[PDB]
RNA sequence: GGUGAACAGCCUCUGGCCAAUGGAACAAUGUAGGCAAGGGAAGUCGGCAAAACGGAUCCGUAACUUCGGGAAAAGGAUUG
RNA sequence: UUGUGGCAGCCAAGCGUUCAUAGCGACGUUGCUUUUUGAUCCUUCGAUGUCGGCUCUUCCUAUCAUUGCGAAGCAGAAUUCACCAAGUGUUGGAUUGUUCACCCACCAAUAGGGAACGUGAGCUGGGUUUAGACCGUCGUGAGACAGGUUAGUUUUACCCUACUGAUGACAGUGUCGCGAUAGUAAUUCAACCUAGUACGAGAGGAACCGUUGAUUCACACAAUUGGUCAUCGCGCUUGGUUGAAAAGCCAGUGGCGCGAAGCUACCGUGUGCCGGAUUAUGACUGAACGCCUCUAAGUCAGAAUCCAAGCUAGCAUGCGACG
């Protein structure tokens, strides 16, 4: 009674279970290894999948077949207009982990941010920290918050900040409510950390202040959602003959007699996507700065004004108008999804990662249907 | 930038796209997308087809 | 080596025989170089060298297994510059284990993933695609 | 009545009905019906199931035969 | 239970061109195993669905390949014996209902087994295993056949549990966090360089680093390519039908061509991970035993291993900081 013939087993058991993500927003699970000796950056942020296109580069990789040749790749444009800074929360090490000691708000929260708190933001009184806001406007108050701020350079051994996205300047995103999260701040002492976040409070972080050009990334967000499904999709097994009665798409034997019972091993149905994922060594071609060439989608080899958005904008997304970011490859995510781009934990050595990147086209043809013209202009001139 | 022909439609093909086929003859043919290929292995005529480079300059368009 | 490609042809998979070896006709039964999985079929592609019989041609060529190079297939496949390049039918040369051809000629168009990959079969061939 | 060789199938007139519990939504698994690149029975006990063929006009039709057949053999061309 | 089946020991007459023990091992002898069969008749005859295959998972080691080693009648290449080791893998087919077998081919290898001889409210029904029928042998005959042949119904889940997912109460309500525990995942090959180098009379003929690829798997994603149509989106068209034209409708999607969007394919694209402790083994120091000695005390290097990290869950009826 051994099998007549192996074959490896399908699907993986360490994703499970295979149950909907309890978060909207991705969680980062792990941040980078501090380095003392580091100036005090951030690690994170939380940016909005645009779509995709593709670019044409050529390659430098000597001894490969694609060296001195081109090349087609796709790539997931992220959009990451500039982090605001809103508190600071102070971590310290006990016996049973790591422990939040205090924190302290900024002064002046925006709506949006604020709306974070809220279940239904309209018919409250909007009353959340206008209260702790007066803690800024009497010397007993502002005593407080000082005094706060000597505990964490006095005890933390971790500082993060408070940060939350302007979801305000993606109007296709029709969300008024941040996403808020806390980006840890690696590099100098606990004091040189507290300095670094407080002073840069109320403020905007854009992405360039973290993340460089050609440096490999990690993505973190939710899947997408595909509802309830069954084990030849969910899982991926084989499909049985045609002439089975009562259906195909199922696996025959769930389990020998013995244990008596069905294992956790074998593939059943049931959620399919909307799981958690963490994606590593994403790379980054090239970074989108509101205001300079860096913007638009015109290379040295290509000169054709033309911006990154595709003809009649990213499907299901809209105009990409702010800071954005290029990574090489798919994102997890549909459309809209905001996403979680952390620093890669490893250290990045090998010749893919220290590759330099050199676009010489992007396509902003139209995504919906083939695409034929890279401007309108350029369609408009051909027509009449 | 080096911009290419379909040999269909008559149209410029961007960097990254378009569909080459290799006939017995050794002729190539590189399409701009699928529906000139499809037409083209239907034995259709470009030059009878409203939307084609190639029927615009035999009527003067 | 070379970066790989949609397989075309499963073991079954009957094709043309670009040569002037006096088979029409090749039938392929084996891939090199797959270690297989559980009920797939081995597939082969342009510039794969395969194990095939004859089942049309010359006498002295049938029934008996030899080593074929694919130099043509209809399947579409990814150039590496991103455009989608495909055959008008399938096709492959009668070698050696050493690659060396059994005939003398080439008749019509070459993979080139097929002719980089084959020198023999390079030189033999009329217009390299 | 029309199409057509046709009491075939398909649509219509006379006459007869809309009687089969309704509403919302469109997951898995079913059941009934489709389509699928490249390959073409490798699947399977086994081509099971499906696909391919199919009307008519012209041409052409082997073995074998109880000389009656086989035969709509096979193989071609045409069709508004 | 272990005769029989399978695996393994001890002694050593001999083989191994000389040499009992590199590799073997006669005559003898000691065991283990429970995928065979035999023996038995303890359970079940107010029924535990009875071969095989397909599907899927898990487990063992008596290790085939893959990692690290020790020995050789180990020059090199290949091969053989042994150890630690079950982490990963072990295929496509012709014939047969077959398990078994045997060839073809690829491969790093095509190891061996268990789970009610795993698995029929999972399938299938080829075999066997009722009733029809043919042959051969037997029988006076009805009929028999552990002989061959052909045709012969495969029922039920809505219960409990298990499993997979989905809500959810228990310090007001909300946001941001911590992390006990549970799961876990990556895999193997090839080309170039080393290199016609080491080794060798020649014949032959390696490897580490470095580089570039590919296989099996896993997780995503849809810019491009391919697939999908009832966008009933546009076009054409058979039959009918509204007197005609125009516009339509019916033939359950009338049919054909193209067909965005969405979904989706190794048929498309991307990504897949760093510390520590050690095993086998080789050593250091160093007595027992003036020498010696990896061992006694004390140290070291060390793996496809284990534990971490990382990744998934986290109602842990656990906890923190704030509004
Ligand atoms: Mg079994
Ligand atoms: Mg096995
Ligand atoms: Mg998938
Ligand atoms: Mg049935
Ligand atoms: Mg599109
Ligand atoms: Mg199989
Ligand atoms: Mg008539
Ligand atoms: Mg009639
Ligand atoms: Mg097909
Ligand atoms: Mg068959
Ligand atoms: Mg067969
Ligand atoms: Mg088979
Ligand atoms: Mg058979
Ligand atoms: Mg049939
Ligand atoms: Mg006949
Ligand atoms: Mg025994
Ligand atoms: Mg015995
Ligand atoms: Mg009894
Ligand atoms: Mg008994
Ligand atoms: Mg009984
Ligand atoms: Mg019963
Ligand atoms: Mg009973
Ligand atoms: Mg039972
Ligand atoms: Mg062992
Ligand atoms: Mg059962
Ligand atoms: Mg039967
Ligand atoms: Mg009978
Ligand atoms: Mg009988
Ligand atoms: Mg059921
Ligand atoms: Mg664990
Ligand atoms: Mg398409
Ligand atoms: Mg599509
Ligand atoms: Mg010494």
């Amino acid at each position: 009674s051994h099998r007549k013939f192996e074959h490896p087993r399908h699907g993986s058991l360490g994703f499970l279970p295979r149950k909907r993500c309890s978060r909207h927003r991705g969680k980062v699970k792990s941040f980078p290894k501090d380095d003392q000796q580091k100036p005090c950056h951030l690690t994170a942020f939380l940016g909005y999948k645009a779509g995709m296109t593709h670019i044409v580069r050529e390659v430098e990789k000597p001894g490969s077949k694609l060296h001195k040749k081109e090349t087609c790749e796709a790539v997931t444009i992220i959009e990451t207009p500039p982090l605001v800074i809103v508190g600071l929360v102070a971590y310290v090490k006990t016996p049973r982990g790591l422990r939040t000691l205090n924190s302290v708000w900024a002064q002046h929260l925006s709506e949006d941010v604020r709306r974070r708190f809220y279940k239904n933001w309209c018919k409250s009184k909007k009353k959340a920290f206008t209260k702790y806001a007066l803690k800024y406007d009497s010397d007993s108050g502002k005593k407080e918050i000082q005094l706060q701020l000597e505990k964490m350079k006095k005890y933390a051994t971790i500082v993060r900040v408070i940060a939350h996205t302007q979801i305000r300047k993606m109007k296709g995103l029709k969300q008024k409510k941040a996403h808020l999260m806390e980006i840890q701040i690696n590099g100098g002492t606990i004091a040189d950390k507290v300095d670094y976040g407080y002073k840069f409070f109320e403020k905007e972080v854009p992405v360039e202040a973290v993340f460089q050009k050609d440096e490999m990334v990690d993505i973190i967000g939710v899947t997408k959602g595909k509802g309830y499904e069954g084990v030849v999709t969910r899982w991926g097994v084989t499909r049985l003959p045609r002439k089975t009665h009562r259906g195909l798409r199922k696996v025959a034997c769930i389990g020998a007699w013995h244990p008596a019972r069905v294992s956790y091993t074998v593939a059943r149905a049931g959620q399919n996507g909307y799981h958690h994922r963490t994606e590593m060594n994403k790379k980054i071609y090239k970074m989108g700065k509101s205001g300079q060439e860096s913007h638009e989608a015109c290379t040295e080899f290509d000169r054709t004004e033309k911006d990154i958005t595709p003809m009649g904008g990213f499907p299901h997304y809209g105009v990409v108008k702010g800071d954005y970011l290029m990574i090489k490859g798919c994102c997890v995510g549909p459309k809209k999804r905001v996403v979680t781009l952390r620093q890669s934990l490893l250290k990045q050595t090998s010749r893919l990662a220290l590759e330099e990147i050199k676009l010489k086209f992007i396509d902003t043809s139209s995504k919906f249907g083939h695409g034929r013209f890279q401007t309108t202009d350029e369609k408009q001139k051909f027509y009449g | 930038l080096k911009t290419e022909l379909c040999r269909f439609s008559g149209q410029k093909i961007y960097p990254g796209k378009g569909i080459r086929f290799i006939r017995s003859d050794s002729q190539v043919f590189l399409f701009a997308n699928s529906k000139c290929k499809r037409y083209f292995h239907n034995r259709l005529k470009p030059a009878k087809l409203c939307w084609t480079a190639m029927y615009r300059k035999q009527h003067k368009k | 080596n070379k970066f790989r490609m949609s397989l075309g042809l499963p073991v079954a998979a009957t094709v043309n025989c670009a040569d002037n070896t006096g088979a029409k006709n090749l039938y392929i039964i084996s891939v090199k170089g797959i270690k297989g999985r559980l009920n797939r079929l081995p597939s082969a592609c342009v510039g794969d060298m395969v194990m095939a019989t004859v089942k049309k041609g010359k006498p002295d060529l049938r029934k008996k297994v030899m080593p074929a190079v694919i130099v043509r297939q209809r399947k579409p496949w990814r150039r590496k510059d991103g455009v989608f390049m495909y055959f008008e039918d399938n096709a492959g040369v009668i070698v050696n284990p050493k690659g060396e051809m059994k005939g003398s000629a080439i008749t019509g168009p070459i993979g080139k993933e097929c002719a980089d990959l084959w020198p023999r079969i390079a030189s033999a061939a009329n217009a390299i695609v």
